[PDB]
DNA sequence: CTCTCTCGATG
RNA sequence: AUCGAGAGA
């Protein structure tokens, strides 16, 4: 369901409904879960670090605008496509302090 | 032909994370493009906190549909993952 | 000595549930009250009391124990002393204690005053009814 | 939390005596003796050894509650026979039997292999 | 306990319910409520002379409280009062009032049928106030023309928080009407002499509940009273200064709205009047409605001291009328025992 | 977690028989029953104690902290 | 508390462990098992009220 | 808890004394036996910690006592713990004389088989 | 063992039957305000802090936390934090007490900044629970 | 239940195009009195017209789904005695996997399409860890 | 006092007015070190 | 119109 | 404390 939402539904929500008068919205880009610290340094966020530091495991959405831009952060379901843990092996999970 | 069975599971649907986040994101994004329309007509400075805080709020409280208590989805759509037993 | 009847005996997979006595056990003897109703707070973690509900009241009525019912609803909970004007019968009384100055702006009462014992929740109810344009006049005579 | 100390099963508390001999008011020439910090292991044996004495009319032990390690022993003997002497004879008999049993087990053990 | 009082200790024998006459309302009050400001005024930890006066009751763990002192534990609650720019309807009486206007014709102030009629003689024979009013209301609301003053009595219907007429009725108008029903007509339809009058159902000035009713950790009642005072000052401002025809009426309906929703928030009207946090707000009516209400939840049954609760277990060695009590609970729960010569030794040992 | 030191029921030591059990399973290629038998676990309570046990500490050691 | 037998006056026997121990034959009026059931206990504060409990 | 259940040599236990009876402070050599345990992950493989790794520190002064029973074939004994690579377990153990009635860890016996009258000639059992 | 209750072997209980570990985490955070007003983590003294707790603070360190390993019980103070609102008593107490009915040992203490740059702490306390009369099975 | 799954939802447009290009008369060109026994085809609750000779169409569609050309998630309901054909590409439909029973067995009768060879390949994949569930579905 | 990082074998001693992050790492997850005052255990 | 613990987000 | 959520018999 979540993969369906990311890989298809999101683009439909952005493109097929919104256009202003001009600025037309283009493709939507979903990053990997990151965090913009108070230090200013933005870095990759891993689930364990997210739960320990009471952070939000979310990626950033970036849309192309005509006549690119950050529009917000979408919470990522664990072991989904945009999650680091989906491609991770057992040893990788053990290293990431995530239970296999 | 007799009356339709309203308890028939085949004539029922289950909305998972997809459709829910889809409705919610549609709302928050329409709100965002509305706000952007306002900033445009006032005259790059796009309030990204709308979508972020919206999704985060609805995912935290379980109250689907931003901050409006007129919602009928107050039955806690999102809950804390029960971790007492693996089977749980 | 042997047992007459033989016993069904063997391995069985049992499981320990989350409900344990030392997390359930509770006892309070005069603890923290609330602010609005001045009644014992709610919860074991906050050292609260136990609700002597409507049905318990009904049971005590059925038994006939009146003084017990009064004790649960006064000394064991919110026992408040209020002053009542002998004229209108409201809690308008301004009781200046240690000077014996029982005033009442509205009826000019200084000598005909009364003192009753009621639950603080009853006082709250009466005050709220007064704030809702209703006069729960309390007379002390038939 | 409210669980009692384990050693309270065999260690006598503050002021608690081992035996409490009380004159029974029911039947004449009877006695109830309270054993502290002792369970069925002693009571059953003593009671069973008091039924061997043919000058003992009554003999019964009981543990009033499993929480507390103690048991009451009621003894009634014939007239001209103090029940304390019945208890003493029973105890001595037990000790003798156990001594002989120990000796026999030792001798039987010395005659073994592996 | 508390403290010695010179007043005798008496028992409540009767409870005479009634209405709050504006006269008695302003006579009872000990503080006028002009300023809508809560407590702080220009960076000052005190109380402005508007809302939450120290006369209503001090709230800072002080030893003083409106001359009488006695701290804040002995002091019950000292009521205030606020005068409305224009009279409004009491929501819980909207029906009843609307019925009275049908029992008495307009302008004049007299009952339609008298002893000259045959059915009215039978309707006014009932001693029970409720049955009397219920009997007369049905046999009087069909009258159109009329003692004299034969004015064609209009068809009054309910709409929101005002009343209309079919041949719109102002609140001041209905005040003037109910002011002229006199005494003899009051007894004919339930009301009382010096207790409850139809000219008191409408809210000229409304009482202000003391801080112990609406505490602070602010309370919703404080916010609603602030809204009422806001609409009141706004109405006065629109009245005294520039007063358009289709502007001050909206302020009147606004004050009426806030006052009506201050008491009852669950009405047939869709506007439930939310708050700043999106909360539907807690009205006085919601404070009393069970089972979590004040009556069923704090009076019919309430949490008590000297009580314990634990998981139960069976015990073959306990008597029928015995109960096993854990040692910790036994240490916790206590009993007050007065020192007597019979038990002074045992009590001394326990101490 | 780890192999329980002694049997809950009777009290016979079994914590010294875990690795031996594993070896009897993989080295000598025996079934669980015979492996439990050779270790002197005749009573089915101790037999249970070893057979029923799941060694979770081996998964626990996979972490670096 | 469905009927008056749901509230009955008992004699206290202080015992170890953290459980309200009651007699088996008192199970029926309370309508209770021991599969996790909890009960409440209230203590009188004067002579007249404990008299009310013991005599009624 | 696992250390508590470790079987120790209780041969001359009758010339050892209860700590509750000894006139010392806490414990001494006349009442208790102290044995240390120092383990540390050395190899890349899992470093097992057995009951043999327990080392008597207190003075036994002649009495056969304190020595952990090892009926193991490899001579290891009870498997106490398992260390990874850099994991360390440093502790000390004071063993005292006790009764199995106080705790089952002081149980000298396991299962005692017991049977009288195999033919039910006494009829103590209704089959 | 009547009416859905059971009798359990105490000896087996002693050997570790149905024993359990119970971890509990308390979380606290330093509050921030517009005028750079910030709550701090420390071990406050009774002469410099208002209100305070009835429990003892002696188990706290200089950083206002407990060292993992120290046994805690009753109403002990786990996290020491103060909030400022010359003059005597310039600090309000915002310390966190151990659960009134619970007890155990501080398993592990975690100190970490927040996403907004707020120093917050999670303290995990461990307690071994042994099957007792009244435990549900 | 253990094997129950929720329909993600797909595009019904190519199915519509297929239907129209496989002998489905448009609803705007439907004359009831000259073709009463015409099975009306529904897609996502929409009537896209009728279709004579429904059996061939149904077997074609079923074959395409079982092959993979049509998304296995998509449901296809053929109601004979009601003469209706309802195809659902709807999302939120709760479905479950089932063994397919066909009577294409010459030297036999109606048997399972899945055979012991398939099972052997499955357990071969299990022991090795190339023949998974998706292969069974395709 | 002193602390220890989470996902590495370090031994920071940074007291107050320091905290995050870690010496030669980059992660802000810091655990507190074990006390020196030993605690006994009734081996039961 | 419908006795408890609890959690977790909100002001 | 105010509203939702899980659970106990
Ligand atoms: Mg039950
Ligand atoms: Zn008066
Ligand atoms: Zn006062
Ligand atoms: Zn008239
Ligand atoms: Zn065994
Ligand atoms: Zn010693
Ligand atoms: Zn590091």
């Amino acid at each position: 369901s979540f993969n369906q939402f990311v890989d298809y539904t999101l683009q439909d929500i952005i493109c097929e409904d919104s256009t202003l008068i001009e600025i037309s919205f283009g493709k939507i880009y979903v990053t990997k879960p990151m965090v913009n610290e108070s230090d200013g340094v933005t870095h990759a966020l891993y689930p364990q670090e997210a739960r320990l530091r009471n952070l939000t495991y979310s990626s950033g959405l970036f849309v192309d605008v005509k006549k690119k831009v950050f529009i917000g952060r979408l919470p990522i379901m664990l072991r989904s496509k945009n999650c680091y843990l989906s491609e991770a092996t057992e040893s990788d999970l053990y290293k990431l302090k995530e239970c296999p | 032909k007799d009356q339709d069975d309203r308890d028939h599971f085949g004539k029922k649907r289950l909305d998972l994370a997809g459709p829910l986040l889809a409705q919610l994101f549609k709302t928050l994004f329409k709100k965002l493009t509305k706000d952007i329309f306002r900033y445009m007509q006032r005259t790059l400075a796009i309030n990204a906190k709308t979508i972020t805080s919206g999704l985060k709020y609805a995912l935290a409280t379980g109250n689907w549909g931003e901050q409006k208590k007129a919602m009928s989805s107050r039955a806690g759509v999102s809950q804390v993952l029960n971790r007492y037993t693996y089977s749980s | 000595k042997k047992l007459m009847a033989q016993i069904f005996f063997g391995p069985t997979y049992y499981q320990r549930l989350r409900h344990m006595v030392d997390d359930k056990i509770h006892a309070r003897a005069r603890g923290p009250m609330q602010v609005l109703t001045r009644q014992p707070v709610e919860g074991r973690s906050r050292d609260g009391g136990l609700r002597f509900g409507e049905m318990e009241r009904d049971c005590m009525i059925a038994h006939g124990a009146a003084s017990f019912l009064k004790e649960r609803l006064m000394e064991a909970s919110d026992a408040f002393r209020v002053h009542i004007c002998g004229i209108c019968g409201l809690m308008t009384v301004i009781a200046k204690l240690n000077h014996n100055q029982f005033e009442c702006k509205g009826c000019d009462n200084k000598i005909d005053i009364y003192q009753i014992h009621i639950p603080y929740a009853a006082k709250l109810l009466f005050q709220e009814l007064m704030a809702m344009n209703i006069t729960p006049r309390l007379y002390t005579d038939r | 939390m409210n669980a009692p100390d384990r050693f309270e099963l065999f260690l006598l508390g503050e002021g608690e005596s081992k035996l409490k001999i009380d004159p029974d008011t029911k039947a004449p020439n009877a006695v109830v003796i309270t054993f502290e910090k002792e369970d069925h292991t002693l009571g059953n044996l003593i009671r069973a050894e008091l039924l061997n004495d043919r000058k003992v009319l009554f003999a019964a032990y009981k543990v009033e509650h499993p929480f507390f390690a103690r048991f009451k022993l009621r003894i009634q003997t014939t007239e001209g026979y103090d029940p304390k002497d019945a208890l003493k004879n029973a105890c001595n008999s037990i000790i003798n039997k156990l001594g002989a049993l120990k000796t026999n087990f030792e001798t039987e053990w010395n005659l073994q292999t592996l | 306990g508390q403290q010695y009082s010179s007043a005798p200790l008496r028992t409540v024998k009767e409870v005479q319910f009634g209405l709050f006459s504006p006269e008695e309302v302003r006579a009872i009050s000990v503080a006028k409520i002009r300023f809508p400001e809560t407590m702080d005024e220009t960076q000052t930890r005190a109380k402005i002379g508007g809302l939450n006066d120290p006369r209503l009751g001090s709230i800072d763990r002080n030893l003083k409280c409106q001359t009488c002192q006695e701290g804040m534990n002995e002091c019950p609650g000292h009521f205030g009062h606020i005068d409305l720019a224009k009279p409004v309807f009491h929501v819980g009486f909207i029906a009843k009032i609307k019925k009275v206007c049908e029992c008495v014709c307009m302008h004049c102030g007299k009952l339609l049928l008298d002893e000259h009629n045959e059915l009215m003689r039978q309707a006014l024979a009932i001693k029970d106030s409720k049955k009397r009013f219920a009997a007369i209301w049905t046999l009087c609301k069909t009258k159109m023309v009329c003692g004299g003053c034969g004015n064609t009595q209009p068809t009054i219907r309910k709409d929101g928080l005002k009343l209309v007429g079919s041949w719109v009725l102002s609140t001041e108008e209905i005040l003037n009407i109910f002011k002229h029903i006199s005494v003899k007509d009051f007894t004919s339809l339930g009301f009382n002499e010096v207790f409850s009058r139809p000219e008191w159902m409408i809210l000229t000035c409304l009482p202000v509940p003391p801080p112990p009713v609406r505490p602070s950790i602010e309370d919703d009642l404080t916010f609603k009273l602030a809204d009422i005072l806001k609409a009141n000052i706004s109405l006065e401002t629109l009245e005294h200064n520039g007063a358009p025809h289709h502007a001050i009426e909206e302020a009147e309906s606004l004050l009426q709205f806030h006052v009506a929703t201050y008491m009852d928030n669950d009405i047939a009207g869709q506007p439930q009047a939310l708050q700043k946090s999106g909360r539907p707000v807690k009205s006085i009516r919601a404070r009393l409605k069970g089972k979590e209400g004040r009556i069923r939840g704090n009076l019919m049954g309430k949490r008590v001291d000297f009580s314990a609760r634990t998981v139960i277990s069976g015990d073959p060695n306990l008597e029928l009328d015995q109960v096993g009590v854990p040692k910790s609970i036994a240490k916790t729960l206590t009993y007050p025992e007065v020192v007597t010569p019979y038990n002074i030794d045992r009590l001394t040992q326990l101490v | 977690m780890i192999v329980p030191v002694r049997c809950f029921s009777c009290g016979k030591v079994v914590g010294d028989k875990w690795e031996s059990y594993l070896n009897l399973l993989q080295e000598d290629e025996l079934d669980e029953g015979t492996a439990l038998s050779r270790l002197g676990l005749k009573r089915y309570c101790c037999r249970r104690m070893i057979l029923t046990h799941v060694d979770l500490i081996e998964k626990f050691l996979r972490y670096n902290p | 508390s469905l009927h008056k037998m749901s509230m009955m006056a008992h004699r206290v026997k202080v015992i170890p462990y953290s459980t309200f121990r009651l007699n088996l034959s008192v199970t029926s009026p309370y309508n209770a098992d021991f599969d996790g059931d909890e009960m409440n206990l209230h203590v009188p504060q004067s002579e007249e009220t404990r008299a009310e409990l013991s005599q009624l | 808890h696992r250390l508590g259940l470790i079987p120790l040599q209780s041969m001359d236990i009758e010339q050892l004394e209860y700590s509750r009876d000894c006139f010392c402070e806490d414990h001494c050599d006349k009442c208790s036996v102290v044995l240390t345990l120092q383990a540390f992950g050395e190899s890349e493989s899992t470093t097992n910690v057995y009951s043999k790794d327990l080392v008597i520190v207190s003075n036994l002064m002649g009495r056969n006592i304190g020595h952990p029973i090892i009926q193991d074939k490899e001579g290891n004994g009870v498997l106490i713990c398992k260390l990874r690579k850099g994991q360390e377990l440093k502790l000390t153990c004071v063993a005292k004389k006790g009764i199995a009635k106080e705790h089952a860890k002081w149980g000298p016996a396991a299962a005692i088989e017991f049977e009288y009258d195999p033919w039910n000639k006494l009829k103590h059992t209704d089959y | 063992n009547q009416e859905d209750s059971m009798i359990m072997n105490q000896s087996s209980i002693d050997r570790g039957l149905f024993r359990s570990l119970f971890f509990r985490s308390y979380m606290d955070q330093e509050k921030k305000y517009g005028m750079s007003i910030t709550e701090t983590f420390e071990k406050p003294q009774r002469t410099n802090t208002l209100r305070m707790k009835h429990g003892t603070y002696d188990k706290l360190d200089d950083d206002g936390l407990i060292a993992p390993g120290v046994r805690v019980s009753g109403e002990d103070v786990i996290i020491g934090k103060t909030t400022p609102i010359t003059a005597y008593h310039s600090k309000r107490d915002a310390s966190t007490p151990l659960r009134s009915t619970e007890n155990g040992i501080v398993d592990q203490v975690l100190v970490t900044t927040n996403q907004d740059g707020l120093k917050f702490v999670k303290v995990r306390v461990r307690t071994t629970k042994i099957p007792q009369i009244g435990d549900k099975f | 239940s253990l094997m129950s799954c929720i329909s993600v939802g797909t595009d019904p447009m190519p199915i519509i195009t297929f239907l129209s290009e496989w002998g489905m008369e448009p609803l705007e060109d439907y004359v009831p009195h000259q073709s009463p026994d015409a099975t009306r085809v529904f897609v996502n609750g929409v009537w896209h017209g009728v279709h004579r000779n429904p059996a061939r169409l149904m077997e074609t569609l079923r074959t395409l789904r079982r092959k993979g050309d049509i998304n296995p998630e998509v449901s296809m309901i053929r109601d004979i005695r009601e003469k209706e054909l309802k195809i659902f590409t709807d999302a939120g439909r709760v479905y479950r996997p089932l063994f397919i029973v066909e009577d294409d067995e010459s030297l036999g009768h109606k048997e399972l399409k899945v055979r012991k060879g398939h099972i052997a390949k499955l357990m071969a994949t299990e022991y090795q860890d190339e023949y998974t569930w998706s292969s069974l579905l395709n | 006092l002193k602390y220890i990082c989470a996902e590495c074998s370090s031994k920071l001693s940074l007291s107050r007015t320091d905290a995050v992050r870690c010496k030669d790492c980059g992660h802000r997850i810091l655990l507190k070190a074990r006390t020196k005052r030993l605690v006994q255990f009734e081996a039961r």
